[PDB]
């Protein structure tokens, strides 16, 4: 039985770096080796209390590509589990008694973990909580790091954005913590900087950072270009355009980048990342997201399936 | 090991006792960790001078022992208190509250939007010492805190 | 050939005790010894015309346990059927070209009845119209209770709440009723009493039923305590608080109960039964729900199967 | 009129006294009339037997009185409760409770739909006794309700 | 001053005969001698939190038939004070400190009497807290029956329909049982009776008070045949439709009709007065809601005006 | 004719310190000899295009106050005008050839200013702008200090809160800075301070100005307790409550505050202001919001009527 098996995946702090490097391993073996009728006979339940299609489409289809069953909803008004009376508690003891495995995602923290009190043997996986652990998401971006750089230590990464309320970036900031000699270029306007916390740790460990006012400074020793997700909301529409200067990528930014350093970022682009850097050797967004499928099928295996070989 | 019984003090045989209580934390122990719910007795000192100047409270439960754990969960609130184990009709143990590392089932989180606010769980933090600071963790939302925010519900 | 096979079901009341039985046999024996591809090759459809997510999450998950493939809908203005022109019949007419079954349910009484004659040698199975039969709900309880108490007959049966707009309860009264000895008691608030033509059904067959005030009159001798759900809406808002005394169950209230009594409850739960009840071993309304994927995964296999075994 | 005291019971001088207290009834009375919130000493006493069968409750408030409504303001809760006054360092005073005609800043309307829930006011009932029960007015929503329904929140 | 000078009117209740009769006396000197400029400098505020047009446009009127300006709001999505956590006490401590009267519709019960504790000095007229108490409404329907015959006392009156959740006729009936000698027939389904508390009220001043399956029975001899609202909510399709049988009012029904007899509706009316009652001569609920100006414009004249005369 | 006669109202910053003394002189004239017939046969435009029932409230009441006639809308699916294509210009053109004046909020910025292009010697009072000049809320603010501490200079003047986005504070903040020897306290939590700007208006007046933690460390020499409201969109669940700490106040916290000194409070109030507060002499945000009533009469008075005296 892999250390993983019929273990619950809730926070990305959780997973040792053991478990990352199984969980990885795993994917690129997949993605080597399809593996049909893995999970044939099992019944997943895909609760998305709260839309996302982007990552609904791809837990499923990493479920059938193994081939699962699935029943779920993605539940906005269009579900009538909203009736606010019952508990999410009631809910998947309800759930739960119907499937193997309960991939969920909420828009309330701790949504997943609650529901692993209640849940009973079966696992459950968190799509994501609003606000807070999302697995799968960082999981596929240290696979799609692994895979372009061919390591996941001693490498230039840097972020750029809105490095404050992006869970995606505290996440794979706090997992490549867990290897070492990486270095961290934080890009940012001070309204929406990397918070303390986080600097705090990287200091614990040694880990060496500094904060940039642009992509321009950088550019020439970045291995990772990690571009953030900027929502108008965090700001006034005329503060975001303003600011807005120069954390937007373009082409010409990329004439002297290195020859495998790689662009990536959570797929919701727009105001972010022109696409005259679609064409580029450096655009990995999309392959990023296509790497979902082999983190997300890689977690399910090792969840539902004692014992997985190459 | 003798019958000389006072005043000013109630001093009854085989119970626990919660000496030197700051000003109006004793109530709250009470409520907070549901002491009064038993038919074992209960003898509770509001306002009762003791050593330390100023004014304390003072908390005795006939016939019940207090583990290691529920004393600890007293450091948030009765970090000074004394907790006087006795039988024999005499003192048989003794501790201080020392903060512990979990509490469990009486702070609220402050984020509003955590799931255990409407559900059938127990609220569950996990706890940090610091600078002029308590940081409290909760174990849903994974969101952290100050004990000055957690304790201004 | 299976006296269900290729039948429609519609109304509990158009199955005799033969076929109670064999439904009910057949969920004990998939539930002992599943069989995952049963229905290997068929397409059936879920329509949920109306949305009811718990139950459709439970027919779903019978049909792909069974190897069946689901194709279908949670209308709720989320479909383009809702075209108000359009009769029920002609979706029926398109829909039976398409698969080997219909799952349906529908806000209106009568809609799988209607259904049945427009679809063609495919059958239609109720989820439920709103308000009459819902046929699979019964069979669940049924087949609870059997588990449970080991049989259907001489049992001493507590139904609690609205028992007046409550069809499960009028549904599983007159399911125990063609069984013999035994013994109801029907506690609720006089503005939602048991309707007159449910007793005037026990009457006409010498079977034995009570009124009581609350629970706590027979609490000491019954096997099964069925709680049902009390909607707002039947009532005001002070009225329902008010007369909310003691029809709402605590742990309390089961210091006297027998070892083997059973408690359960459509699963809409809130306001009936105090979560302190969970942890009891009286509690069964999750073991419940979760007997819901036998008994219809055994509807689907007679139906759809000519002769199934053990 | 004399020096000479007892330990089974705190009889300290100057304070009203609030003697026989059914079982579970003494903490409520703390909690909902905020009785501890105060700097004046309070001496209190759980599960103490007294002249009737059925373990009682003890509360004394050093130096403060209760009006004739706040007395009354028990009769719901504790109606076989004994009020003796204290000064002189003896009984200056006695009294029971009576049921009173209005009882507030204590109840919750048991109509969900009552503006008194999400609202900054005090809740407020009128009382009228009869056959087996207590009906209880709100003065907001005009709901009526027994006291057994209005208790049990 | 006239005793209702500067005063609230919030409950029926709350006023005595004396109070309802000089309301009565200056509606009908009103209605004789209008007085378009009593009012003249004078701004009320119309605040229906919950829309009601028909009332509003009624009360409004009454506020410009007597020269008041007014200003206002129905409350469902109209507005921005929806937006939760601001209470209706600081609402009301704001606009009370604009206008010189409170005329307010809320949903839910108590909403006048507090707005009562935050107005200061400004009186506030309950237009209605959803389920008690629509003061005004009472008062039209009682200046109604005396205009239409001659005095409130000693009369036949019957009320049809949903006596239970109809709280127009809880309140009328406690308004009349302030006069003595009235007779009163109430005719309506057992599910929907009038309320145990208002027939022991009727007890306790040994008013004569008789129960009726239908107005056959007693239209002989009624004077006011009082017509209740019944939604099909409270009630079961089936059980409405059902019930529904000579609870709805025909030309027919009216054959032996006393020459006085008058049919008033609390105005929402269909599927309980057919149309070809409209033109008989005891048809009166349109008339009845003309009336509705004269007692909200008498009840605004008394509040906001010290002695008025003839 | 006076300074402001036929002048449209647009921004706060294009007033001169006499037109702010002549709109205050006016207010409090009419505050003391109500006018009710000033603007007698006028008719005015309400035109709340976004709405705010507080505001629209406040501005129709000093309307009638003043006698004139009101005609206009709260667009919000409330009007036919949103349809997309129709300008805000040609509506504009349309309804100023309507009414003598025109009062306007809107949900972008500039709308007023635009408006008044196409107005033709119709004056357009800007209620609102989205986060953009609100007029006569720092005129109705400015009244109520004056009023309350009998001058506009050498106060000591405490904003709370949300600075960063609280518009009504940048604006009275700039207000007052027309005024000299004031002494300025900033309390707010880091992410939302008082932008740069402000600081430097002030700093170019050599006004004094001091950042603090908490209200505690002024308190005790504050003339005017200006709170903000704190949105909890611009911050995270958790970061709102976090933060809340003391930027709150409390009836405790004004233990050593001076006689004189007043609380304020743009209206929409909770999370910010305990009810405790309101029973003090200090509490004064619904006194303040009843001198808008005279702050926005006294804007009418002068841009419709040419010569007002006192
Ligand atoms: N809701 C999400 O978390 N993601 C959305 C993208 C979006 O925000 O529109 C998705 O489609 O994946
Ligand atoms: N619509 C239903 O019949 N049932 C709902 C529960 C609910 O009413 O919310 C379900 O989720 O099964
Ligand atoms: N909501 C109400 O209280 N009254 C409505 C009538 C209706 O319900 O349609 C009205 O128009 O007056
Ligand atoms: N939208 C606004 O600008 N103001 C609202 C207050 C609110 O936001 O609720 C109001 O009622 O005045
Ligand atoms: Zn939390
Ligand atoms: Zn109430």
């Amino acid at each position: 039985a892999n250390p993983l098996y019929q273990k619950h995946i809730i926070s990305i702090n959780d997973l040792s770096r053991d478990d990352l490097n199984l969980v990885l391993a795993t994917a690129a073996k997949l993605k080597a080796n399809p593996q049909p009728e893995l999970l044939k006979h099992k019944v997943i339940a895909s609760c998305f209390f709260e839309a996302s299609t982007r990552t609904r489409l791809s837990f499923e289809t990493s479920m059938h590509r193994l081939g699962a069953s699935v029943v779920g909803f993605s539940d906005s008004a269009n579900t009538s589990l909203g009736k606010k009376g019952e508990t999410l508690a009631d809910t998947i003891s309800v759930i739960s008694t119907y499937v193997d495995a309960i991939v969920m995602r909420h828009p309330q923290e701790g949504a997943a973990r609650l529901a692993t009190e209640f849940s009973g043997n079966v696992p459950v996986l968190n799509a994501g909580d609003g606000s807070n652990q999302h697995p799968t998401q960082t999981l596929l971006d240290l696979f799609t790091i692994q895979e372009t750089q061919g390591r996941l230590d001693n490498l230039h990464v840097a972020m750029v954005g809105d490095l404050k309320y992006g869970r995606t970036v505290h996440s794979l900031t706090q997992a490549l913590a867990k290897f070492d000699g990486n270095r961290f270029y934080f890009i940012a306007p001070d309204a929406l900087a990397m918070p303390q916390y986080i600097l705090d740790m990287l200091d614990e460990k040694g880990i060496a950072w500094s904060l940039h006012s642009s992509i321009e400074e950088v550019m020439a020793e970045v291995d990772i270009l990690y571009m953030t997700r900027v929502q108008k909301e965090r700001l006034d529409p005329s503060e975001y355009a303003n600011v807005k200067a120069q954390f937007v990528l373009r082409a010409s930014d990329l004439h002297n980048a290195k020859a495998n350093m790689k662009v990536l970022h959570p797929l919701p682009r727009v105001d972010e990342i022109a696409t005259d850097v679609d064409k580029t050797p450096h655009a990995w967004y999309f392959q990023q997201a296509g790497n979902g499928i082999f983190a997300r099928q890689a977690l399910l295996a090792l969840v539902l399936n004692r014992d997985l070989v190459l | 090991m003798t019958h000389d019984n006072k005043l000013q003090v109630e001093a009854i045989k085989r119970g626990t006792v919660i000496d030197h209580i700051p000003a109006q934390i004793g109530f709250k122990l009470l409520s907070l960790f549901k002491l009064t719910e038993t038919d074992q007795r209960i003898t509770i000192g509001l306002n009762l001078p003791s050593g330390e100047m100023g004014r304390k409270d003072l908390i005795k439960i006939e016939n019940t022992f207090l583990s290691e754990d529920q004393v600890d969960q007293l450091a948030l609130y009765a970090p000074q208190a004394t907790v006087n184990r006795i039988d024999n009709y005499e003192v048989v143990g003794k501790s201080r509250p020392s903060l512990p590392e979990r509490i469990d089932n009486v702070l609220v989180c402050p984020n509003s939007n955590c799931i255990s606010h409407a559900e059938p769980v127990s609220s569950s933090f996990a706890v940090r010492k610091r600078a002029n600071d308590i940081a409290l963790k909760c174990k849903y939302c994974e969101k952290e805190f100050s004990h000055n925010v957690v304790l201004a519900n």
